[PDB]
RNA sequence: ACGGAAGGGCACCACCAGGAGUGGAGCCUGCGGCUUAAUUUGACUCAACACGGGGAAACUCACCAGGUCCAGACACAAUUUUGUGGGUGGUGGUGCAUGGCCGUUCUUAGUUGGUGGAGUGAUUUGUCUGCUUAAUUGCGAUAACGAACGAGACCUUAACCUACUAAAUAGUGGUGCUAGCAUUUGCUGGUUAUCCACUUCUUAGAGGGACUAUCGGUUUCAAGCCGAUGGAAGUUUGAGGCAAUAACAGGUCUGUGAUGCCCUUAGACGUUCUGGGCCGCACGCGCGCUACACUGACGGAGCCAGCGAGUCUAACCUUGGCCGAGAGGUCUUGGUAAUCUUGUGAAACUCCGUCGUGCUGGGGAUAGAGCAUUGUAAUUAUUGCUCUUCAACGAGGAAUUCCUAGUAAGCGCAAGUCAUCAGCUUGCGUUGAUUACGUCCCUGCCCUUUGUACACACC
């Protein structure tokens, strides 16, 4: 998230000044983190970081698939 | 605590670079030339050689008493080891540094215009130097600002 | 083991020729003095990481000035020599300022 | 920028004087002998040196030289 | 004590092992290819190594590396150019001997860096001098 | 026998002044030098002379 | 030296060629003025005005509040106690009672003797009639001969060695099984003296490349032009550094007690002290940008660069967790750190559903209410955050700056200045593209000739 909320940042004006790219907020994105770890589709990995959960592995490996070659 | 990784191990410069910025507006009269230091392993020697090894060693005690306890009430080494005895070295007088220190003398002493400048040119001459080039600013009369010069020997300009 | 050989590599860092010369010539005549296998140093390009206080600050003018360069030379040894007298080498000349990077890594 | 100049010509002429048989026309051959025959103090000397013994083979090639 | 070696080799700007996976021209490595990217710019200039010299091309030939290292920009600016000199050069036991020469001939005059790999190489410079194209930062007194 | 000749002096330029020769610059705290200009050039082995570039 | 004389040669701080602009709402900078006790001072041309760290919240703040305060050694009328010549009080002061350091002559090459002679001296030959440029660079003849310096005298450069019996932080086969599919072995921890060796990227020391050569003419080849261009380099090897010759009433006497200098210690030539102005504006000048679009927006990959500090007696201290609309608030984790805030991650790029060009979406140097940080201190808003109508320009005249491979130019980050206060400089990135290869027409700069009534030398 440390990550996130700098690639979600963007560009804000200090008056006459430049442009000045700033951090996204944290406040919703742990708040969103939270929410997807309680219904158990992200997951908190050991060693710093998180990883996905099997109904998210399910999710990504066929139905992914079996619903491209739907919509393709 | 005094220890850090890779900083203090390049700001030692300030150190030494007092010392010789000491050594050149006191340590003057003696002919400070350069500390040639030699730390023998088992013995940690730090010698000085001087031009004035006379002068240096004096009358037993007046430069010593200074010389031998500033050196050590200062960074607090064991006893031993910053060790001041003079002796008879030679090739004392093969250096520019040298001759600054003999035209400084010859300067001092107050000749006229002509008697310092054989003097200096018959002894850069016996030392084996063939060429000089000096300068001088400032003045003799009581004018503006004078700038007089002479080269013997063509040196590459620079 | 008894009498373990494991290879802490003394890493040899000086600054001065009066600490460097000491060092050499220390190692080389304990070996010479208890009898080492003949295998003598080299020296290195130094590991410099590049850090320095700067006080230069605004670019005005023309430059009539030095560099600011420093080295460090740290060099190496290259022998089969025992850790025992790897640590001797650090016990004897004492001087703060040498640093030995514990690498179990004899070659 | 691509002239000449007499720095090359003083070695140049006293080289040849000394050893006419020599100065192969190809260029290692060229070099590796002069850096021994004259000792150098310079890579860009070296260099330089290497580039005029070019210039020297392609004056051999052209032929006679006026003195 | 044994002479237990790694197969060390040399590539554009980084380390590989020297083992290579023969096969019937799949160009992957068992659990992922690289080649569907869709980038939106670049795709014009990655059909250039391949769409200009022959579409497939591939009926004898796969890339099988893993390396971590250099760079992602010099990785796509490297390793595309890196199997055109593979399909037009190493072939050459392979390929036709004519069509390989007027490939040849029709590259020498298109040199261009557009047919160049990237023999780029990372380098540590020495601290005392910034300046590139600008002047330097001094002070004056 | 003066009361009055105390002030706080505890941090901010109003508390530190040059050490060097009362001069009149060198407001940068590094390793405590707080040293001047012409005083750098003062100093005369600490810059790690060498002339290539 | 000058020439408003001639010829020859160069410069995108000169342009038939144009592009990016200032001068337009505007300020950060000093001027002169009103100035309150002060709004402290230096300098006036391509050679100051974003310069003197000068982007100043209580001694570099020099100005007052003034009851400031007697705090020197040495004859004195009976704490030298009012007064003495002056211990320093110069911290009142000039580049003009002194040097030193930088700048100008250095967008363009010129400099010096010793011999030989000529000038019955100043001086001249050497230092050049032509012929090519970044050059006194090569040919060539000569009162010429043989010698150093500016380039040549040196090294860092830019896409460099199957290379160095060099190190566990940058990693590779076999892999220690697979936790993503676990049968389609690359991998997830390299099972915390951890699957071993080492550099093949973190640390760079050597010798080595490219030279107009193999072609022909453009000089008689003795210079030099082309294209097959040959790549660690066809522009000398792109960009960088030697202040060479000898001078400047040039910035530094207020820079370190640096100069034959005017005066004092009780009313100290004010050392210090309660604080605050040092950003006040009727005015113009100068480098720096926020817009004058369907180019304003959600969603996402767009992230490929070394940059810099750390208690050692006071503030650098979390990558992650948690609360918040957000300044922000608490913990294994960072004082000897390649090691921890640092595993530095630099930014808007294409997209479609929809609103949607207008003085309205194009924004905020303008004014108000509340949320808190660094600093005793946020007063004459230091600063970020939630909201509120936008005045501001329809691309700004006369005049003036930069511009030919990492091509100017639009854009955002790293470092110095920083306790907090960037529009100030260097490096990177995204696109990496011109409108130019000739000129002396304006501007200046070097060589030759010529005249001069100038030589503190056309002010």
């Amino acid at each position: 998230v440390g990550k996130l909320n700098k690639l979600y940042g963007g560009a804000k004006s200090r008056g006459v000044r430049p442009y000045k790219h700033i951090d996204a907020s944290g406040s919703i994105n742990r708040k969103v983190l939270q929410a997807l770890e309680k219904i158990g589709i992200v997951e908190i990995s050991p060693k710093g970081g998180r990883r996905i959960s099997e109904n998210g592995q399910r999710d990504l490996d066929r139905i992914a698939a079996q619903t491209l070659e739907e919509d393709e | 605590a005094l220890i850090s990784k890779k900083r203090k191990l390049v700001a030692d410069g300030v150190f030494y670079a007092e010392l010789n910025e000491f050594f050149t507006r006191e340590l003057a009269e003696e002919g400070y030339s350069g500390v040639e230091v030699r730390v023998t392993p088992t013995k940690t020697e730090v010698i000085i050689r001087a031009t004035r090894t006379q002068d240096v060693l004096g009358e037993n005690g007046r430069r010593i008493n200074e010389l031998t306890l500033l050196v050590q009430k200062r960074f607090k080494y064991a006893p031993g080891t910053i060790v001041l005895y003079a002796e008879r070295v030679q090739d004392r007088g093969l250096s520019a540094v040298a001759q600054a220190e003999s035209m400084k003398f010859k300067l001092l002493n107050g000749l006229a215009i002509r008697r310092a400048a054989y003097g200096v040119v018959r002894y850069v001459m016996e030392s084996g130097a063939k060429g000089c080039e000096v300068v001088v600013s400032g003045k003799l009369r009581a004018a503006r600002a004078k700038a007089m010069k002479f080269a013997d020997g063509f040196l590459i300009h620079s | 083991q008894q009498q373990q050989i494991i290879k802490i590599r003394i890493t040899l860092t000086s600054t001065k020729v009066k600490q460097l010369e000491n060092v050499s010539s220390n190692i080389v005549k304990n070996a010479e003095q208890h009898n080492l296998v003949k295998k003598g140093p080299v020296r290195l390009p130094t590991k410099v990481l590049k850090i320095s206080t700067r006080k230069t600050p605004n670019g005005e003018g023309s430059k009539t000035w030095e560099t600011y360069e420093m080295r460090i030379h740290k060099r190496y040894i290259d022998l089969e020599a025992p850790v025992q007298i790897v640590k001797r080498i650090t016990q004897i000349t004492i001087e703060p300022g040498v640093d030995v990077e514990v690498v179990v890594a004899s070659n | 920028g691509r002239v000449r100049t007499k720095t090359v010509k003083r070695a140049s002429k006293a080289l040849i004087e000394r050893y006419y048989p020599k100065l192969t026309l190809d260029f290692q051959t060229n070099k590796r002998l002069c850096d021994e025959i004259a000792t150098i103090q310079s890579k860009r000397l070296r260099n330089k040196i290497a580039g005029y013994t070019t210039h020297l083979m392609k004056r051999i090639q052209k032929g006679p030289v006026r003195g | 004590a044994v002479p237990s070696v790694q197969t060390f080799g040399k590539k554009k700007s980084a380390t590989a092992v020297a083992h290579v996976k023969a096969g019937k021209g799949l160009i992957k490595v068992n659990g992922s290819p690289i080649t569907l990217v869709e980038p939106e710019i670049l795709r014009f200039k990655v059909y250039e190594p391949l769409l200009l010299v022959g579409l497939d091309k591939f009926s004898n030939i796969d890339i099988r590396v893993r390396v971590t290292g250099g760079g992602h920009v010099s990785q796509v600016y490297a390793i595309r150019q890196a199997i055109a000199k593979g399909l037009v050069a190493y072939h050459q036991k392979y390929v036709d001997e004519q069509s390989k020469n007027e490939l040849k001939k029709a590259f020498t005059s298109y040199d261009r860096t557009l047919l160049i790999a990237d023999s780029r190489r990372p380098e540590p410079k020495k601290f005392g001098g910034k300046g590139a194209r600008s002047r330097f930062q001094k002070s004056y007194r | 026998e003066n009361v009055w000749f105390s002030h706080p002096r505890r941090y901010g330029k109003g508390s530190r002044q040059c050490r060097v020769c009362s001069s009149h610059t060198g407001l940068i705290r590094k390793y405590g030098l707080n040293i001047c200009r012409q005083c750098f050039r003062e100093k005369a082995n600490d810059i790690g002379f060498n002339k290539f570039r």
